[PDB]
DNA sequence: GATCTGGCCTGTCTTA
DNA sequence: GATCTGGCCTGTCTTA
DNA sequence: CACAGTGCTACAGAC
DNA sequence: GTCTGTAGCACTGTGTAAGACAGGCCAGATC
DNA sequence: GTCTGTAGCACTGTGTAAGACAGGCCAGATC
DNA sequence: CACAGTGCTACAGAC
């Protein structure tokens, strides 16, 4: 366990408090630049490379085949691994754009060509969705499941803006948890089914999803109605059987209380959960390891890296997982005159 | 003594600090009183009439997604940000009036001048109450270098954004035929005295995030407002107004922001036109205005959907510079102020390069260029009485372009053909300037207006001939805008300068004196108080008391 | 109908622009008037009394190298510069009152309070009128970032220097016998309400040539004036004043620069002592004040004439670092304000080093320097409600110095005995601070005063104990000044901080507003009318009216 | 006859509108500087080296046995040529102190030691003046003369502050031309004889003096009484006999009208007057050549180096002669923010 | 080869 | 050996 | 053809 | 014949930070 | 029983650019 | 222990 400071070098104005790291085929790409894309990099996506403490951001270039994506802030990323037909995919949906609206449109982001010289072109294919569309929402989570042997996806959680009845220009900027109905999205075709369950009383937000082998475990998120941070862990088990995707669920004894957590895969299916927060005021310092198996998910805390007094004292913090048990964290920094760089960074690593 | 209205105006309008005022009141009261002025709590109690959230009103049809409660005063503009640590920060402080309410109050304040314009018209009273049309110039402009307060929180950036409107005219249509018939028209729109603040924020123009969060509700107000007509009980009689909103008052950097255009030195120069740098260098004077809201929106949908699987380099040509979703409609119109500043600083640059012989030796150094600036400014001060400048304020931009100043920098350049050239250029400019900067060129300067296109033609031909070395592949945004789309604009509006940024921009000065003298002053309260006190400064009812019928 | 004096006080005391005022007058007069306020032209001849060059006076013995004309008002301070091109140019605008005249006007304005003090004493007013003693604190401090005006001429730098004074006390001695006897003592010397401007200039502090050309006359009348006693006709009778001039209000840099020292970071730190930097490292609390005017003058004559023929190094050792002839005489005293800011910024730096572990790792990287600043200011915003500064105002020094502010930092330092140590330090500081901050510690805070030497001993011991790594060969000027010569100067002047720069400095705020509201506004007249209008702001006669007698 | 534009490199805050350039034994040292000396070079005297357009100023350090000098503004320099026993001398008297005063004390400044690497220690020596002392003054001129064959010195011109009885704090900064009496200063001993002039009914200032072979020519200077800049040139001739140094004088018909002129030596005794101000507004552009022979002064205009429009338009200009027909000029400059260098420079040369 | 002294850069301090 | 991309660094421009 | 000032001096109008 | 209000006079303060594009070339991966 | 003046509340604005000294070391000239 | 504010809300005192 360890952490070391990172200088953001040039161009640290890109990062905003929510953002997303896409780890695919080795190098990982930052996503969700602050504001609208600048023609320095119109694509919107950046390869990130960390070398000798320096954090360098490179301008990706999309393929001509692709649609271009707005810099969504806090979307649901589900990494879909490599298999037929066309590996490997990052399903991004739907976040909220640099204007204030919620996309509610699923994008599929994939690698395309390389290099020639250390260069990677990408392609974004938006997919049409008929339904029973998912309501436009953000901070929900999405996950990839395979039942015999068909692959589908599970979409649940997240806030949305107040429906257009109660919607008022004084309450316009409020949000509310969208209702608790899971959406099963086939990757292709674009059919989105909406089911609900009696076990799910309420909607959540920022609840970290783990997905393996036709089963999906939602960690405790943040419920806005009763303002609890459930220590109840949630599990659900779906199997797709012609011609319906039948779905079940269970509550668990014990689950974590943390919102806005960072899951960095290390082992086969074993992740290290950093966690953003214990409670509304006080952030979680504790670091935790989470494996999962067919019996169930097993939790073991591991000794957290010793935090510099700065990050121990910082009000808010965020980041993403570079994967391979390696992850990035980010600390806002107040200084005058402006740094200008707004965020100190640290790289964290397991074992 | 005197009526509390006259007292209030004689406070608001001479800039007296409340504590300053009360100081004076105690003094006049104690010494030889027979106190004259009215005490503070009775000014405050005379206040509630003038601010919004007071006069009752109703909208036919009812407004979309807007509360029907008409009593709401100054609202914190955060507008329900849930301030959950887990979400985007709540950092920015703001206060705003609920737009419709600010309107009806702003306008019922004109009940005096609208009824007196109606009686000037000798127009029918009971009949034709409902056929009105109201044209509102709104403007939004940002302001930097604003210190902040220690305070209890929340942490907030330095720069402050002030969103304001002004009522340009109000007119009538019914029974029919009869064009439409002006009643009231703002006589000096560029005065601070008429600009109505609406939203006050602490935000940097650069971050788009919080700008759209806090101005989002405002936009839904206008857009939901255009369709409805407003019903106001005035002169005893309820009457229905239509509102026509023109945003004209932005600097271009911010226009470019709000409309998703790439900015601001981008290959696609014109906000109103599709020409690149090079194509605007070739043919300067011939262009047709395309860019507007609806097409920019369809343009973005092309940039995103991208149905033709075209490559980026060329895609950007096909959408012609729209990379982002515009969140507001601004009328396709130029701004007068930064046009004047852009051209002034241009001729400052041409003069500078012209002192030294630029076109003989094309490749000057840093040092000859700094030296050219030194002899230029030394001369301007020596004769034109103009100090060297940090940045080009329009006031030095008005004393810079005159025939006198040019003829004082004519002494500098040895070549006697060039003197002819830049001298004649400047006279061409003075001939076309009033065209856009006067309020209504149709009256004040008609013969310059009819000659504009031909006049700009000799101009561009003169640049592309003699000065070409500087203009070959590069032209400032403003030279292009001003040599191309102005005849089209004054044909569409008839006015440019009246729609200029001044009234917003110039009002910032008030904001600064209201963050110091009449502020609260603590982070929480203080915007509320600058805003209220602004609104009073700018109300007519108070200003009528200034002349006191001479 | 107000007396024109009362009205005038309303005007200058509530900061009302002539045009703002006349606006008010017209308005009140038209409505219900029965005009109350008095017109402009009757105020303009109303204050002819309150300005200088009005009341008649004479010195005996007659002053040296000063004219005998007592009617001279605002004088251009250039004071006869021939402004020939061939000579050293005159680049500076200034205006000043002839010092003596400014004085008799200040005092003739205290005539009221000294007569009511004399009666209160029940000291017979008519008898024993000749033995007065007048103690005048003068202060000179400059100001940056004042933008030049376009104007005509001449070219002038941005920075502006405001030379002022204030009457601290006036007392009496005769018949003999007892001491001398206070009559009047300024009750709040640090108020900008009493700071009397005298000379206003546009000058850069750095150039000595112009600062001494313009202030040269002023000094000459001080040092010609110390000798002769004044004769005023006051309370009906001819009475005579002695004047004791203490310049106490200069900041350190300017003391050094008018005293011929090496500013500001030179090896010889103490303006009042000969100690070097490293010599004042080892020993701290023990020092004896030497440096004084006549001594620095003789010391220059040694540095120049150089009879012993040492090399530069040794010579600079022999005069203890007097490299230049001082011109002005300045009292050997310590400014309170910049003392407060210098100590606060030192503790701010100690905090920064205790956030990280400086004594554990002696060689910190630059990135961790910035990182420590960012967590420190994060902390002080979350608790203590403070926001970082570039240069530190003393008001952030007053929130930083307190013990509960050291509490939010004590939580930052992991180490326990450190966290105790700096906490103990800060309590030492709060115990010694009031000594030099408060007006008269001889009464207000006697026990801190008596314990101060022991208390500072305690402190320096603590420093050289746990902090030595920071203090080994280097100590900030003010830490030394404050741990060494304070008990001495409080014993000497009787009190300190009443003599602080505060009462000068504050007044600068007025010079900014008085350069906008009440400026003329053009280069030529602008200093003239700021200065006049300032003087009127300062006068007691008006503030008396503005009290309104409860 | 040409001018090279010069960069002031670092540290252009030193130079000031009046100043002096001492050319002795090769390199020339600048003298006088804004305000009081700074610890960087406490002596106050800088070596000047001009290489590849760069103007570089270096600290000079005095010998232990020498007095230290205030940075005078506009003194009278007389460069005393090599002979018994002690070359090479610069007689500096008395200028204007930066703390604003006139100093009436006369300094003899000279070379001492080198290098060991390119370093020249100098020695300053005050001289006590037995007299009959000269009134402290500025802009006057002083020149060395040899008659049969002993050597004395001639001091005349300049202004001074208003008579100390008549000087009022309102008229303090006023200044008047001191009375027209010449002071013959023997170098040693300190005897200063004051002598009346039936031919000179007025004093003057800034008058460039050229001294050859027991005769001294005063070129035209600004008179402050009638404010006229006489075209007449004024020659005097000094008779040193035992023990009386009686002095005659004569008026010359026609000469140049100039103030604050720069005399740059070229030939043996041939200096070119480099110009100055002809009137209170217009500054002389024309560059002029002056030989001095026993017959008389031979004066020919010379084609002036073509001036860049900047210096042709400059309000004021100054400089000094580096000798060998080479000299320096300086143009105040404006801008915003400050350049920082308040003065552009140019180097002029003959042939 | 190899000093010396500068020269600049860097480095920081201390004042405003 | 020698491309290509990415890099900064610089050299500009245009708006604020 | 921004606009409301910024103070003082002359120069007219008012009982 | 004093009192009073307004136009001459020259000039301010509010217009203030980012990005785009083009060329070089050195670094560094690819073969 | 309305009217009126003053203390709570937390916080601002005026404190805003230079120089000194120490050590290294590369450039550059004797020798 | 700088000092004069900065506006509003409660909370007392006044016919
Ligand atoms: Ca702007
Ligand atoms: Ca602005
Ligand atoms: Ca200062
Ligand atoms: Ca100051
Ligand atoms: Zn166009
Ligand atoms: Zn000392």
């Amino acid at each position: 366990m360890s952490l070391q400071p990172l200088t953001a070098v040039n161009c640290g104005s890109l990062v905003q408090p929510g953002f997303s790291l896409l780890d695919l085929e080795g190098d990982v790409y930052l996503f969700g630049q602050k504001g609208w894309p600048k023609r320095s990099c119109p694509t919107g996506i950046f390869g990130v490379r960390i070398k000798k403490g320096e954090l360098k951001l490179r301008a990706i270039s999309f393929s001509n085949n692709s649609s271009y994506l707005p810099p969504l802030r806090c979307p649901a990323i589900a990494h879909f691994e490599a298999q037929d037909g066309k590996p490997e995919c990052y399903l991004i949906h739907g976040g909220r754009t640099p204007n204030n609206e919620l996309s509610s449109s699923l994008y599929m982001l994939s690698v395309d060509s390389r290099g020639c010289n250390r260069k990677v072109t990408l392609r974004c294919e938006e997919k049409e969705l008929v339904g029973d569309v998912p309501s436009a929402r953000y901070g929900h989570t999405l996950s990839v499941i395979n039942s015999r042997g068909k692959t589908a996806c599970v979409l649940f959680g997240g806030r949305s803006y107040m429906p257009p009845t109660e919607r008022t220009t004084q309450n316009w900027n409020s949000v509310v948890d969208c209702p608790p109905q899971v959406y099963l999205i086939d990757l292709e075709f674009g059919c989105c089914t909406a089911h609900t369950l009696p076990e799910l009383t309420d909607g959540q937000s920022f609840h970290v999803a783990l997905a393996r082998q036709d089963c999906v475990y939602f960690l405790g998120g943040h419920i806005l109605s009763s303002d609890c941070r459930p220590s109840r862990l949630i599990r659900l088990h779906v199997e797709l059987l012609l011609g319906s995707p039948v779905l079940t669920c269970t509550i668990l004894h014990e689950g974590l209380t943390i919102t806005s957590a960072i899951a960095s895969p290390i082992g086969y299916h074993e992740y290290i959960i950093f966690g953003g927060y214990q409670s509304e005021t006080q952030k979680r310092m504790e670091c935790t390891y989470v494996g999962l198996d067919d019996v169930g998910v097993h939790m073991e805390s591991r000794e957290p890296p010793q935090w510099t007094s700065e990050i121990s004292h910082s009000r808010t913090w965020f980041g993403g997982s570079l994967g391979k048990g390696t992850a990035l964290v980010a600390i806002p920094s107040e200084g005058n005159p402006t740094p200008p760089e707004a965020y100190h960074f640290y790289q964290v690593s397991f074992q | 003594g005197l009526h509390p209205a006259v007292c209030l105006a004689i406070r608001v309008n001479t800039f007296l600090s409340c504590s300053q005022y009360h100081k004076m009141y105690r003094t006049v009261k104690a010494t030889s009183g027979r106190q004259i002025f009215q005490p503070l709590h009775t000014l405050r109690n005379a206040e509630k009439e003038l601010l919004p959230g007071f006069h009752q009103f109703e909208w036919q049809p009812a407004l979309k997604n807007v509360s029907t409660s008409w009593d709401v005063g100054i609202i914190d503009g955060l507008s329900g940000w849930t301030v959950s640590v887990d979400d985007v920060p709540a950092d920015t402080i703001s206060r705003r009036f609920r737009y419709d309410v600010a309107l009806v109050s702003a306008l019922k304040d004109l009940e005096e001048d609208i009824m007196e314009g109606l009686r000037e018209r000798a127009l029918d009273d009971s009949m034709c109450t409902s056929g009105f049309t109201v044209v509102v110039k709104e403007s939004c402009d940002g302001m930097g270098d604003v210190s902040e307060k220690h305070g209890s929180g929340p942490a907030v950036p330095e720069k402050a954004v002030r969103f304001s409107f002004t009522i340009m005219s109000i007119s009538i249509r019914l029974e029919g035929e009869d064009d439409g018939i002006t009643i009231f028209q703002e006589q000096k729109p560029n005065s601070e005295l008429s600009c109505r603040p609406l939203c006050l924020m602490f935000v940097d123009e650069s971050d788009h995030e919080t700008l759209t969060a806090i101005l989002g509700p405002v936009v839904a107000e206008r857009k939901a407002m255009m369709e409805s007509r407003l019903i106001i009980s005035v002169g005893g009689l309820l009457r229905s107004f239509r509102f026509f909103f023109r945003g004209t008052g932005y600097d271009e950097k911010m226009v470019r922001e709000m409309e998703g255009l790439e900015a601001s030195g981008s290959t696609y120069i014109c906000t109103l036109c599709d020409s690149t740098r090079a194509e605007a260098s070739q043919n300067m004077v011939l262009h047709s205005i395309t860019r507007s809201h609806d097409e920019n929106l369809e343009r973005y949908e092309i940039w995103r959907k991208n149905p033709f699987s075209e490559s980026a380099d060329e895609l950007r040509d096909r959408v012609k510079g729209v990379s982002a979703k515009p969140f507001m409609e601004t009328q396709p119109t130029l701004d007068a102020l930064h046009c004047d500043i852009g051209n002034a600083t241009e001729f400052y640059k041409i003069f500078q390069d012209e002192i030294g012989e630029v076109y003989q030796k094309p490749n000057p150094s840093r040092e000859e260029r700094r030296r050219w600036r030194s002899t230029l400014d030394k001369q301007l001060r020596k004769k034109m009485k103009l100090k060297p400048v940090m940045r080009m304020n329009g006031n030095y931009a008005r004393r810079l372009m005159t025939r006198e100043a040019v003829e004082a920098v004519c002494e500098l350049v040895p070549s006697e053909e060039r003197r002819e050239a830049l001298l004649k250029l400047m006279d061409l400019y003075l001939q076309m300037k009033p065209v856009w900067r006067s309020t209504c060129p149709s009256r004040d300067c008609p013969d310059q207006l009819c000659q504009y296109s031909y006049n700009s033609q000799q101009f561009a031909d003169l640049l592309s001939s003699m000065f070409k070395y500087r203009y070959d592949g590069k032209i400032t945004n403003y030279l292009h805008k001003t040599l191309a789309h102005v005849p089209e604009i004054v044909e569409r509006d008839g006015s440019i300068g009246a729609w200029a940024s001044e009234g917003n921009e110039s009002g910032n000065k008030l904001f600064r004196r209201f963050r110091k003298m009449n502020a609260r002053q603590s982070k929480t309260f203080e915007l509320e108080d600058i805003l209220k006190h602004h609104w009073l400064y700018t109300s007519k009812y108070l200003q009528k008391f200034m002349e006191a019928h001479k």
